């Protein structure tokens, strides 16, 4: 004791003595809940009334800790906060509070008699504060608070910082915690009833603030201004004030960056490369400057006067453009605590899914032809937004009807019913050939599906129905055909690199550009019944040309028809497509129905249909490009010029880029604004010269401003938390990687992610049998430390807890995380690893590196050092991994790496599309199962989308305590492995022996090290930082490589690098080695493109001869964002002594050695060139195997 | 045929199709009745499904296939010998009527064969199949129309009871004709409905009614207003709208005719509202009905709430389409209006003046339109320019939620204490979907009227009525299910209560 | 005297195809 | 020298 006095705290290295100390102090916090109370709330802490220091840019700031009385002494629960209607059929129309209100946690009690109106209500509000407030990603909400504060102790080497006083002033009541969460009951259980009801969400808010200090956004002085705003924002309702302020508070950067005037920024080309830098003036146009007056008057009224005085400070004291970036990162973390927003779904139902009328009323088209029911068949607009929208979309009708004829729609629908056989044709013949089918789907209600999201209200999305989706299936099929005929929308696969934003880094660098970005997220309410009729005129004009003989239950037949100008019914030949599209438009019931435990069944108003599914994402995609591009044709008809360059319809955004004179670009950008008004949408574009705004990204002058408040480490939407360590530790590597370029100090995310896995993810519990219990504890204690529990006579098994050896976080096949320097026997330390280190099989080098390698090359020994690794606890950590006790991870869960994509329009269309491929790969897997070779479900192509459809549709409890049973079998394995155990080396580890000696020659930097030195490309890379200098050495990123992997990801759906351990290979080689004629049936089952069939069929011939030789590593695309993906980029940074060209012909392998060592050492790299030093046993291993066996992916 | 004519004949009796007595085409109706029996036995044998339907489709329809373990092919070989014994030179074409009630009665074992076959589709003109078709000519009798001039003994014309089936259009009771002129051998085709032809402003117009000709009290020469309310409930006009039907229309002709079938799409949405009326889970149950202005909806729906109250037993309220317009014309000034249901229902009488008719009357005089004759001379671009100026005064009420706003009015009436549980609300245009609420069922109601000829005739409102119709028409596509007045009465009859 | 054209439903249909410049 | 200082010095000399 204590953490801030530890040897690790001062040297930030792992010696033999300082690793055990930090391994002990985290074992005491992860276990005892007495030691955690005494860690956070300890009396030695001296409170801070007033504090002084520097803000994000270095200017000095003075703040004061002020906690309001209304949080400390809450009001008693007032039933008028959540009023009902007179008939008590729903919450009152106007009502202020959609979320918790701040009241004394004991003031809420239901004394009413059961099964009354008010009893059900107070049962739900009691369920609101006790249940909905529980969201935690890793461990108990208190263990997530220690991990944040424990890292701040170690980082700053003090216990005195302002964030720790809030923790003591708020959550310290008596000698126990005010509240705690019980996983059995899935609730928060209040000890002190006098505590405020909203504090359970301030445990998560102190975590997201404490994450912002370690992240390097906020300082300790800005931590006060941030936490005083949150405490201010909670009265009466905490989340209701954030949502009201959130826009006001973040929009000042436009004005602050106007006063900066000139700024020098990089210049990008089309091709994702930096071609130079440029000095531009950031002064905004007059029509932008006029909006700064209305915002000053608004920010003054609404904002907390201490936080408003911080914004007024960032507009003045900002000097260059980087200074504006550093304040906008802080002002964004002051308005957002990162938690997912939750209510009772019938409190938030009003303001979300309830339709609204805005601007102008849309009007009907003239009906040129109609059904005998007077249902419209073909129709046309007189003038208005309709005619503008059609003057564009009507040019695609005869191109689409060609493509809608080529499809087979009955076979298209079987592929939907099957992938989400002769059995299924009896179903389709019974269900869908009857006219009664149309009747069943009109009578069916529409359920209300909601999905939570951070810093925004709960969002209503539409799930997949069998009956309701069948009415709109035919318009969807016709509608999605435009995606191939246009550039106007991004449905493509997302790379995750800067390749994704690479097209808006080009236009922010261009000259004479006006940049419009509209937020369309709230549109689906603004759509009315008459607004959808702009899309129907597009579909009914395509369906009149399309001829499909049958789409059940519709036939092509001569139908009586009325026309305009003819007084009697005509007769036309009306095909089954334009019977099916005409009935979908004429019968429209939009309104969803949610069934509430309080009010029974609640039904929404008729207007608004949510945007979730692929079918109504095309409705919103086609309608917008129809209005915005069709307006461009209307201008040329008026004699006016058209300056619009491009349009991208993203999921929640519309991004227009105009280029021209300031007079033209404004007059055109205004008329596109009035045409979305005349169509009934109330929206305001953000017009900006040098900045363009989207979700989770901000691109300003060819740079990138990442939003780090949208990656929530400490909370989840699912609350699927279980005892699964492998899936959890993999989920943490996905988040930490996702913050690397959104954060100003990645060296702080490594210490914060270490105390998460040290405290939160540490302990693991298994259930031994009664007879084997004392035999297990005796064998494992030689390596792992354990805690025994009393034996219960009422059961046949006993629980016992296992706290992991701390080195398990760093081990290759277990959890794997960037290491701190360990200490060799020599006294020298291994290199401190960066966030750029490559996971996977590359992590086994840490064993040979601590061994060390430099002594192994000289002594010509391949023998690992068993004595040290046992002292740091690597042996017990590798033994734990060998036993396979921890929970397995599917290949399907791996398919979600959890980068958050830029456009969600492709997330929608991915659900219902590409059916013929997911069917053909379904035929293959079954027909192959019959032949005697069965494939695991995770490998088959369409199975990833099938599980997420069915599994989310179950309400069965997923909450079960995770306890693994040690039976006679596994206990038999424990005794074996734990006796003689010494770490197991494989022959392929000879590739892990190589060393780099630092030479005296400095290396030429790339010419774009200069262009990126003025205004930085991202928060983590600024001039001199670790992300900049690595970008100066290895220039990113390879365009023709990222185009190649997105052509492969366009079949399999996702890209994963080849490996001989990949379960796709393993089972593929079983077929190859036994029955070769089934490979064609195997390659369709997994839908490998013609390129991957070559990579496999070669590796089968290498794996037959040589076994498993490859040198494997994992670098995520989100991890390396601007940096290069191609190892050849390091060819110039290392010299190879010429005597290795004679013996070994593998040059491209020495580049992967050089590439991974340079990314790993960049924190320590001063710019000198290296020299490769190879082990004699490495050379002799490489020249007994062809290089193609080591690098099967690459083409030599 | 899809539905076996020999077993189900009462189904074909409706369309006017009676079976011949029992001849190379007559033996073919017995063969197809043996093929249906052989299928339904094989179908019910395995879970109600045919095991290899592509064989049955060709064996039956094309007749080109012969077949020769115990589950698989033992059923096909039983079918192969049955069809081989028929010795037909060609198969039997699978026949289906265009009718919607017909297609929904087809057995499931024929639906499995339809995907493999090219079914001959017989068009139905009024809903009665055309007797000029080939397959309806040989298998069924061919009707003969007796009229006033046509009527004589069966011996005059060539007629045999085994060929022609008499259709009595003469208006004299079938007992007379059968007994007096010697038709006692012939079988009369009986129609329970009526078909009328009215004179009209633009020409001749036809109307179908679900009332028998003795129930409906009308003959040739009788006026449109006589027996109006019977026609309003049960009538449908088969001519393109606008039809010329006005109050001075007279009957040119009457004939008995097949009763119409209520659309299964309307009875599906109407029975979605009757599941809310019954269910104890739902608190408030509202039905939103849209109609063109001048279609006679409040005359109908007021008597729909009577039939819905008597069958259910619950109390049913009715808000007329003008309930909000007339309420606001009073309470627009009062800063705390009374939303009590029985109060709104009092202002809802026809003698009150709506608010929108006051704002629209000022809008007309400002353009100088004092008379219906003047509004007819205006150009279309000129009318729509005036109507866009009503759309600006219509948004004012819907655009927000206030004490006087339209969203609030229907909110305080529907959520009141003393307001009935179930309501019926009438909207003018689709933009009120977000205002009059909150429902999973909303329909659009068509009647027998020319709504532009009704607002032209009434001498009270005059222009202001005709101008508001066209304004609302312009805002009201048919985007919701179309329901006729007799389909809402048939929807209650088919629903089973308690 | 009146025509099947003066009706609004119709005037509107035609307004739609010889739109009146 | 701190690493940043060395990095800055290296950068300046090449680009003088
Ligand atoms: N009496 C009392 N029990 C508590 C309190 N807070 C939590 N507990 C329960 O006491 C149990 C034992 O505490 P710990 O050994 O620290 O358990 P834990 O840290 O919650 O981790 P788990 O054992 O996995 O639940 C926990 O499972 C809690 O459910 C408290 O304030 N008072
Ligand atoms: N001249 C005149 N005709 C009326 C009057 N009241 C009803 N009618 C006629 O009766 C028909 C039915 O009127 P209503 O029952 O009020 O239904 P409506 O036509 O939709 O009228 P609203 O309910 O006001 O929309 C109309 O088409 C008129 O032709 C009236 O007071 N004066």
């Amino acid at each position: 004791t204590k953490l801030h006095n530890t040897i690790f705290s001062e040297t930030r290295k792992f010696t033999r003595e300082s690793f055990k100390e930090i391994e002990h102090l985290t074992a005491r916090l992860a276990n005892d809940r007495v030691a955690r109370h005494d860690f956070l709330f300890n009396t030695s802490i001296v409170l801070i009334s007033d504090y002084s220091g520097e803000d994000s840019n270095g200017n000095q700031l003075q703040a004061t800790i002020t906690i309001p009385n209304e949080i400390i002494n809450p009001k008693e629960y007032d039933p008028s906060d959540y009023p009902l209607a007179e008939d008590e059929s729903f919450f009152k129309q106007g009502h202020k509070y959609d979320y918790l209100v701040t009241f004394r946690a004991g003031s809420l009690t239901n004394t009413y008699e059961p099964k009354t109106k008010m009893y059900k209500l107070h049962a739900a509000l009691d369920k609101l504060m006790h249940v909905k407030q529980r969201k935690s990603r890793f461990a108990d909400l208190w263990r997530e608070l220690c991990a944040v504060i424990a890292s701040l102790d170690v980082w700053y080497q003090t216990t005195n910082y302002p964030l720790r006083t809030y923790v003591k002033l708020l959550f310290h009541k008596g000698d126990e915690f005010p509240f705690y969460e019980s996983p059995s009951q899935d609730r928060i259980i209040f000890n002190d009833k006098s505590v405020a009801s909203i504090l359970p969400t301030f445990v998560y808010t102190c975590c997201q603030v404490g994450t912002a200090i370690m992240s390097g956004i906020l300082t300790h002085v800005e931590s006060i201004v941030a936490m005083n705003h949150f405490l201010h924002c909670a009265k009466d309702s905490y989340i209701d004030e954030k949502l009201k302020i959130k826009g006001i508070g973040r929009s000042w950067y436009q004005e602050a960056l106007h006063n900066v005037c000139q700024a020098t920024v990089p210049v990008w080309s089309q091709f994702n490369e930096v071609i130079g830098h440029r000095t531009k003036s950031t002064s905004e146009p007059h029509f932008v400057s006029s909006t700064f007056i209305s915002l000053r008057a608004k920010r003054a009224e609404l904002l907390y006067p201490e936080f408003n005085a911080y914004i007024n400070r960032a507009i003045q004291l900002s000097k260059t453009q980087n200074d504006v970036a550093n304040y906008y990162a802080a002002c964004r973390a002051m308005t957002n605590d990162g938690t997912f927003l939750a209510t009772l779904t019938e409190l938030s139902l009003d303001a979300a899914v309830f339709p609204r009328i805005e601007q102008h009323l849309v009007t009907r088209p003239a009906v040129l032809m109609s059904n005998t029911r007077h249902e419209s068949l073909k129709q046309k607009y007189t003038n208005g937004v309709g005619s503008i929208a059609q003057s564009y979309l009507s040019s695609f009708t005869d191109e689409i009807a060609k493509r809608v004829n080529g499809r087979h729609h009955d076979e298209a629908w079987l592929n939907f019913l099957t992938t989400s056989r002769i059995v299924m044709q009896a179903v389709f013949a019974r269900e869908y050939r009857t006219p009664e089918r149309i009747f069943k789907s009109l009578k069916a209600p529409i359920k209300l599906v909601e999905r939570q999201q951070s810093d925004r209200r709960q969002r209503a999305i539409s799930g997949l129905d069998n009956d309701r989706l069948f009415l709109s299936f035919m318009p969807y099929t016709i509608g999605k055909q435009i995606y191939e005929l246009n550039d106007n929308a991004a449905q493509g696969k997302q790379a995750g690199n800067a390749f994704d934003i690479g097209e808006m880094l080009y236009w922010t660098s261009q000259r004479n550009v006006l940049l419009s970005s509209i937020d369309v997220a709230g549109m689906d309410a603004s759509v009315t019944t008459n607004t959808k009729d702009i899309y129907n005129t597009f579909v009914l004009d395509v369906a009149s040309k399309c001829t499909v003989p049958r789409f059940g239950p519709y036939y092509a037949k001569n139908m009586e028809v009325f026309e305009a100008g003819n007084r009697q019914s005509q007769v036309r030949y009306v095909n089954a497509a334009w019977q099916a599209c005409a009935l979908e438009a004429a019968n429209s019931q939009t309104s969803t129905s949610y069934e509430s435990e309080i009010f029974g069944q609640v039904k929404n108003a008729e207007g608004t249909y949510p945007s979730g599914r692929a079918d109504t994402s095309t409705h919103h995609t086609v309608l917008l490009q129809g209005l915005v591009r069709g307006n461009e044709l209307k201008r040329a008809s008026d004699g006016k010029n058209s300056c619009l360059a491009t349009i991208k319809i993203l999921g929640d955004d519309i991004m227009e880029i105009f280029q021209g004179s300031e007079s033209d670009t404004y007059d055109h950008a205004v008329s596109n604004a009035s045409i979305l008004n005349e169509s009934g949408f109330a929206t305001t574009a953000e017009l900006s010269q040098n900045s363009i705004v989207l979700l989770q990204q901000l691109v300003v002058n060819g740079t990138f401003w990442g939003f780090a408040d949208r990656i929530s480490l400490w909370t989840r939407e699912d609350t699927k938390d279980i005892g699964r360590l492998n899936l959890a530790m993999m989920e943490l590597n996905a988040l930490i990687d996702d913050l690397v370029f959104r954060v100003r100090r990645p060296e702080g995310l490594k210490m914060l992610g270490f105390f998460c896995g040290a405290i939160c993810l540490r302990r693991f519990t298994l259930s031994v049998d009664n007879k084997l219990y004392d035999s297990t504890y005796n064998n494992l204690s030689k390596y792992m430390t354990l805690t025994k529990y009393d034996k219960n006579p009422d059961s046949d098994s006993t629980l016992m807890s296992l706290i992991l050896p701390l080195a398990w976080l760093f081990m290759p096949r277990g959890g794997e995380y960037p290491a701190y320097p360990f200490e060799r026997r020599d006294g020298t330390f291994t290199e401190d690893e960066s966030m750029f280190t490559a996971r996977g099989a590359y992590k086994r080098r840490l064993l040979y590196d601590v061994s060390n390698i430099g002594e192994m090359i000289q002594q010509n020994s391949m023998a690992l050092d068993d004595d040290l690794l046992h002292e740091y606890g690597f042996t017990g950590a590798l033994l734990l991994i060998d036993l396979n006790i921890l929970d397995l991870i599917d290949e399907v869960k791996k398919e979600d790496i959890s980068p958050v994509k830029v456009s969600e329009l492709a997330t929608s269309l991915e659900q219902l599309g590409k059916l013929g491929e997911r069917e053909k790969s379904r035929r293959a897997a079954s027909d192959l199962k019959i032949r005697g070779h069965a494939l695991s479900n995770d490998i088959v192509y369409g199975y990833g989308l099938q599980e997420k459809i069915q599994k989310s549709a179950m309400a069965t409890k997923e909450t079960t305590v995770q306890s693994k049973r040690v039976s006679s079998r596994l206990h038999d394995v424990i005794v074996a492995k734990t006796r003689d155990y010494k770490i197991s080396t494989i022959p392929a580890d000879a590739l892990h022996l190589h060393e780099f000696e630092v030479e005296d020659v400095t290396v030429d930097l790339l010419p774009h090290a200069k262009h990126t030195s003025y205004s930085s490309l991202a928060y983590n890379m600024s001039f001199g930082s670790d992300g900049w200098f690595a970008f100066a050495l290895l220039g990113g990123l390879d365009r023709s490589a990222n185009l190649l992997r997105l052509d492969v990801a366009s079949i399999r759906g996702n890209y994963h690098k080849f490996s001989y351990d990949d379960p796709v290979f393993k089972q593929g080689y079983k077929i190859y080695k036994s029955d070769a004629t089934l490979l064609n049936d195997f390659f369709t089952a997994i839908s490998a493109g013609p390129k991957e069939q070559g990579i496999l069929l070669r590796a089968f011939a290498y794996y037959s001869l040589y076994g498993n030789v490859e040198y494997h590593y994992v670098l995520s695309p989100r991890q390396l964002f601007f940096l290069s993906d191609n190892p050849v980029s390091a060819e110039r940074l290392v010299r190879i002594p010429p005597k290795y060209y004679v013996s070994t012909q593998c040059r491209a392998l020495y580049n992967i050695f050089s590439y991974l060592h340079i990314l790993r050492s960049i924190a320590n790299n001063r710019g000198k060139r290296l020299k490769m030093v190879l082990h004699p046993g490495l050379i002799a291993y490489v020249r007994g195997t062809s290089q193609g066996a080591i690098l099967p992916e690459a083409d030599n | 045929f899809a539905i076996d004519p020999l077993k189900h004949s009462k189904l074909y009796e409706e369309y006017g199709l009676y079976l011949r007595p029992h001849a190379p085409t007559i033996r073919s109706i017995k063969y197809a009745s043996l093929i249906h029996s052989m299928l339904a036995k094989h179908a019910a044998r395995h879970n109600g499904t045919l095991i290899n339907p592509r064989m049955y489709a060709d064996m039956i329809t094309l007749g080109n296939t012969k077949v020769t373990d115990i589950v698989t092919y033992k059923a096909l070989t039983e079918m192969s010998t049955l069809i081989e014994s028929f010795r037909l030179p060609s198969g039997l074409a699978l026949i289906i009527f265009d009718d919607e009630k017909y297609q929904s009665l087809i057995p499931n074992y024929i639906n499995q064969l339809i995907a493999y076959t090219q079914p001959h589709i017989i068009p139905t003109w009024q809903g009665i199949a055309d007797f000029s078709d080939t397959y309806l000519r040989s298998y069924f009798k061919r009707p003969f129309e007796l009229t006033a001039s046509n009527l004589a003994a069966p011996q005059k014309y060539n007629l045999s009871p085994m060929t022609r089936s008499i259709f009595n259009n003469t208006g004299r009771e079938d007992a007379v004709i059968r007994k007096l002129y010697g038709y006692g051998e012939y079988v009369f085709i009986r129609y329970e409905g009526c078909l009328i032809t009215w004179t009209g402003i633009y020409g001749e117009v036809t109307m179908m009614v679900n009332l028998s000709k003795r129930d409906l009290g009308l003959d040739v020469g009788d006026d449109y207003l006589k027996e109006y309310k019977k026609l309003l409930f049960y009538g449908v006009i088969t001519d393109a709208i606008p039809s010329g039907i006005s109050a001075r229309s007279t009957i040119m002709k009457i004939s008995p005719h097949k009763m119409m079938n209520p659309s299964g799409g309307a009875l599906a949405v109407l029975s979605k509202f009757l599941e809310a009326v019954v269910s104890t889970n739902v608190i408030n149950a509202t039905l939103v009905v849209y109609a063109e202005k001048g279609a006679g909806k409040t005359s109908f729906l007021s008597t729909y709430a009577e039939q819905l109250s008597l069958a259910s037993g619950q109390v049913v309220g009715h808000l007329s389409s003008d309930a909000y317009g007339r309420w606001l014309a009073k309470n627009k000034d009062v800063e705390e209006p009374s939303f009590a249901y029985d109060y709104v229902l009092s202002l809802d009488t026809d003698d009150n003046e709506s608010y929108y008719e006051q704002k629209a009357s000022e809008l007309l005089i400002s353009h100088g339109i004092s008379e219906v004759a003047q509004y007819e001379l205006l150009s279309v671009r000129k009318k729509i320019k005036m109507m866009d100026e009503m759309n600006e005064v219509l948004i004012a009420q819907l655009e927000n939620a206030d004490t006087h706003s339209e969203r609030n009015f229907y909110y305080m009436v529907s959520t009141g204490k003393t307001t009935p549980r179930t309501l019926i609300v009438e909207g003018h245009f689709n933009a009120q979907d977000a205002t009059i609420a909150r429902t999973d069922t909303t329909v659009l109601l068509r009647t027998i009227n020319d709504t532009t000829q009704a607002m032209r005739d009434r001498q009270r409102g005059g222009v202001v009525q005709l101008f508001l119709r066209d304004t609302y028409y312009r805002l009201l596509p048919a985007l919701h299910t179309t329901v006729y007045p007799f389909e809402m009465l048939e929807s209650i009859r088919r629903w089973k209560w308690v | 005297v009146q025509s099947r054209t003066d009706v609004f439903n119709e005037q509107f249909a035609n307004e739609a195809l010889h739109p009146m410049t």
